[PDB]
């Protein structure tokens, strides 16, 4: 069996788009262009305008629902303590920085400045999101301060303070590494953490493609809008693409058919846009639901789901806002420097088959030891440390050895 | 498409259609890419 | 000239040969804030993207709703972090949404 | 544009004017006398030249 | 109309699956978090039994029996598999 | 309380679709192929293809 | 053709949901042992291939 | 001092049967100097 002798704490970013622009277009204006003599005709096509407007409004409200579900996980907002003695861990790179007019963090600021789209047209409009970027940042800061200063308790009841080294000791113990691994290496742990956190910023500055999963979304929306407005240039077989030209050149009885062609073409183009937007909003809703699940099961706790929170054993994840999306800095304990020993399933003492309580038997060539399964820490094999069951005859791979009885020396001394 | 009929598809475009380097793959033939026996990660 | 579409962005006056630019005049959608007919009948109108009790917001021009200082877990969404409601004391008030009660966890390294 | 609420007896019992006030404008938009709490989009306005 | 070839040929997908499967066999769950590290298979099954709350010994004390069942089960599914794949036939038929 | 005294390791399948055929169709030549006269008319509809 | 493309978008969204479920299933059942009840087969989970 | 399970307050005298040994009293940060009661001593006496 090969088991680690060292670890590395690595923080990996994961981007998730949680919402998109709340665009809305009034079918009447887009199709008819405020031509009452054309709106009267468009009225003959039924309730298409109302249906399209309803669909777009539904998507628009759903975007705000997505943001609310993903971010507003906390009934109350917490404030990180003024003193920043977290046992050596350095969160200055994720916590809000008061040194700027906006209450963002350096990672948040770099993240926001790395995603970019005033343009106005006929009919097309964009509504502001319910939760302004400042409010989303405030929610993120609340979650982040809560997770630093109160462990996972704040997400499942009242916020119960706990010193951060002790919180990380709990999180270590949650993945099968005893507490003494953390404290006895606390400083080392902290350094790695700090380094990893700092490194992430450079990674976000490494390439423009880091925010790709968000950028794509924006681009997609933009594309749709462009190809919608550009469809106003087409005439769909009429004699002109502008209703003003139609109504200035042709009399009503004759211009009616040309306006019919324009109405049909514009309506079909807008219907296609609305359907594509519905599909895209469904995809974004799925992504936002996954983001909410990650925020609930990673930030507010610690998941045994192996790859839910990046490669490695999940310890804690701090959220960060991003323009129309969230970013998780999944912190993970990753084994390293594996040494391979000989192993046995059980030892024998006086014919009794001793199995390890929770660790595993490993031999450094000469004599055996019991060590926890995820960090080489050999301990003398003792009856207290290993339980008993059955006898020699049953198990295959048994190896003879003596298991120290802790009471023997005291018993001899005092009897 | 097969590499035989590729040329049927200014002077630079003609060169690319003809192809000083031609490679045949499952996704039809391609020109301008040197084929190697090595292997790297997908780019 | 022209914009991204065939709609004209600029035109040259044929009389004075002077350049000019054209913009579609003030327009936009209109919505209304209503706390429910079965509880009241007053309503506050909101012009989505128009420039103008009366009140101005990043989400548009809201009239009929009276601004108030403080904030509450908000009832209905207007936009840009501004909500409104018939609470507070018998008219629609539009405020900036509150997120939650402040709660400073008493954190110390040995507590 | 009047919205008239008929009755099972067949007799018109009440009516709503689409342009009397914004509340009635919603009542027309929802095609229902009762309008629940919330924010409602009714129409789109342009300044007349 | 045309159908573009998939990026990963069936051979490459099979290679990926074989890599995952051999990693699971020879390293348990460690290869999925950090560097893959060996562990004898019966000990890995003891680890998993402990995972479901059954002490280590309950495996070793009757490891043979466990193994047999495993083997039988695997054989059975093949025979059961040669009966279905409706979930994939449905996709291809719909397309 | 009822306590187990034996086990029966079981193996169960679960089929899952992962990808569908990557089809791609030319709109220009699907609506009308090798007929410039119809292609010119189709160009009027704009960017549908 | 527009109808076919829209229906293909719907079907590919369904297949993408199935593929995401398969990805999480491979992550959590194959690369590890899961406590989720019926996720990785009926019964208590040991290991998936 | 006392040992109490997390997320519910049930104090228990610190004892060799609910604490595991390590270290040498110099590597850990923030230790305290309390004692551990040993159940074996009263039996011996
Ligand atoms: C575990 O690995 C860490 C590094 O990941 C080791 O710490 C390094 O020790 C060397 C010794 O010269 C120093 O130069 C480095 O600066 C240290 N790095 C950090 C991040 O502290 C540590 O010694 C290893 N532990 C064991 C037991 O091998
Ligand atoms: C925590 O990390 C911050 C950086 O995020 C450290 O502040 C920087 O320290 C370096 C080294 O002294 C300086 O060169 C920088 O100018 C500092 N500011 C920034 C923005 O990088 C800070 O020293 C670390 N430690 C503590 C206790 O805060
Ligand atoms: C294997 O582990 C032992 C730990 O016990 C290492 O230390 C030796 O242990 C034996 C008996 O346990 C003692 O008699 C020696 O005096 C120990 N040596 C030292 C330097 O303390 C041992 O070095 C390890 N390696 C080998 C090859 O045995
Ligand atoms: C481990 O110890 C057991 C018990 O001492 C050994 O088993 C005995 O081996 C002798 C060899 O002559 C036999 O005569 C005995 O009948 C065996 N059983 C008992 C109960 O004594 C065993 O050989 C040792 N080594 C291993 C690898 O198991
Ligand atoms: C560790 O692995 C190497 C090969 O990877 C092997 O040669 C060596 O014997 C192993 N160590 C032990 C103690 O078995
Ligand atoms: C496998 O390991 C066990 C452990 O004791 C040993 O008894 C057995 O002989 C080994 N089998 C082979 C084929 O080496
Ligand atoms: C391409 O043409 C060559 C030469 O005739 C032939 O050997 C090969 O089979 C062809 N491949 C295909 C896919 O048509
Ligand atoms: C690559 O492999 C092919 C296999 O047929 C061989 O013909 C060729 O010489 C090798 N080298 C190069 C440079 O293609
Ligand atoms: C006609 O317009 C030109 C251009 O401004 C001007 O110079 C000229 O005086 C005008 N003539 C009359 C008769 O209005
Ligand atoms: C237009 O908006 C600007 C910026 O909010 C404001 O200063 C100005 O007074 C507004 N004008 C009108 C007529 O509303
Ligand atoms: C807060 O109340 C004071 C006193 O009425 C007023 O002057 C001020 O404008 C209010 N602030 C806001 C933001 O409404
Ligand atoms: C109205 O409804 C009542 C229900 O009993 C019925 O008796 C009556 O004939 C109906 N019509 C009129 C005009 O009252
Ligand atoms: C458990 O079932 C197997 C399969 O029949 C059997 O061989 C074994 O003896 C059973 N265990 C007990 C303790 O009866
Ligand atoms: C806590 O901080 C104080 C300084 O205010 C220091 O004296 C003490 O040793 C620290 N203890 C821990 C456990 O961090
Ligand atoms: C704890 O006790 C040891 C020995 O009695 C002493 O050396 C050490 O200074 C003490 N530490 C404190 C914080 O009292």
């Amino acid at each position: 069996i090969a088991i680690p002798t060292n670890f590395t704490i690595s923080v990996t970013t994961e981007i998730l788009p949680v919402s998109m622009t709340k665009t809305s277009v009034d079918c009447t204006m887009y199709i008819c262009g405020d031509s009452t003599e054309c709106s009267n005709l468009l009225l003959q096509y039924g309730s298409f305008c109302t249906q399209l407007n309803r669909a777009l409004t539904g998507i628009a409200v759903e975007q705000d629902k997505n943001t609310q579900e993903v971010f507003a996980q906390v009934k109350q907002i917490y404030k990180t303590p003024p003193i920043k003695d977290f046992g050596g861990f350095n969160f200055s790179q994720i916590l809000p920085d008061p040194s700027k007019p906006s209450k963002r963090s350096p990672i948040e600021d770099l993240l926001f400045n790395k995603v970019t789209l005033a343009q106005k047209f006929n009919g097309l409009t964009v509504l502001p999101p319910l939760l302004t970027d400042e409010m989303i940042a405030q929610y993120t800061s609340a979650l982040l301060a809560g997770t630093i200063t109160s462990g996972w308790t704040f997400g499942a009841g009242p916020a119960l303070q706990i010193p951060f080294p002790m919180q990380m000791a709990y999180r270590f113990n949650g993945i099968g590494v005893t507490q003494n691994v953390l404290y006895e290496n606390q400083k080392l742990i902290a350094n790695q953490f700090n380094s990893a956190i700092g490194k992430i910023q450079d990674s976000l500055s490494s390439t423009p493609s880091a925010l790709g999963k968000l950028q794509d979304v924006v681009n997609q929306n933009a594309q749709a809008l462009n190809t919608l407005v550009k469809q106003l240039s087409s005439n769909f077989g009429a004699i002109s693409s502008v209703l003003n030209d139609i109504l200035s050149r042709l009399d009503p009885p004759e211009a009616e058919v040309q306006i019919d062609r324009l109405i049909t073409g514009r309506l079909q183009s807008l219907q296609t846009y609305v359907t594509q937007q519905l599909i895209r909003a469904a995809e974004i809703r799925a992504s936002a639901n996954l983001a909410a699940t990650k925020m609930s099961e990673c930030v507010l706790g610690q998941s045994k789901r192996v790859d839910f929170c990046g490669k490695g054993y999940h310890l804690m994840s701090f959220p960060q806002s991003a323009p129309h999306g969230v970013v998780f800095l999944h912190v993970t304990y990753v084994p390293a420097q594996e040494k391979n020993f000989t192993t046995a399933p059980a030892i024998c003492h006086d014919g009794k088959a001793h199995f390890p309580r929770e660790g595993v038997f490993v031999s450094n060539g000469t004599h055996w030891f019991v060590t926890q399964r995820n960090f080489y820490e050999p301990q003398i094999i003792t009856t207290d440390n290993t339980f008993v069951s059955g006898n020699c005859d049953v198990v295959i791979g048994i190896v003879n050895n003596t298991v120290y009885d802790p009471l023997q020396p005291e018993l001899d001394s005092f009897k | 498409v097969n590499c035989t009929e590729v040329p049927v598809a200014t002077p630079t475009w003609r060169v690319y259609s003809t192809g000083s380097n031609v490679f045949q793959t499952r996704a039809g033939c391609l020109i301008g890419a040197e084929h190697v026996n090595n292997s790297y990660e997908c780019d | 000239g022209r914009d991204i579409a065939d709609t004209t962005d600029a035109v040259r006056d044929p009389q004075t040969l002077e350049i000019l630019d054209i913009t579609p005049c003030s327009f936009g959608g209109v919505s209304v804030i209503t706390p429910g007919t079965n509880t009241s009948n007053q309503v506050a109108v909101l012009y989505q993207d128009v420039n103008c009790n009366v009140f101005q917001t990043r989400a548009g021009c809201l009239i009929g709703a009276e601004h108030v200082n403080n904030s509450y877990e908000c009832d209905i969404p207007i936009g840009a972090g501004i909500c409104a409601s018939y609470q507070t004391s018998q008219s629609i008030i539009a405020y900036t949404m509150s997120l939650g009660a402040e709660n400073s966890v008493a954190y110390s390294n040995n507590s | 544009t009047f919205l008239l609420k008929y009755n099972e007896n067949g007799t018109i019992t009440d009516a709503v004017d689409c342009a009397l006030d914004p509340l009635s404008e919603t009542k027309c938009t929802l095609k229902s006398f009762t309008v629940e709490k919330g924010i409602y989009q009714t129409s789109n306005f342009r300044v007349q030249p």
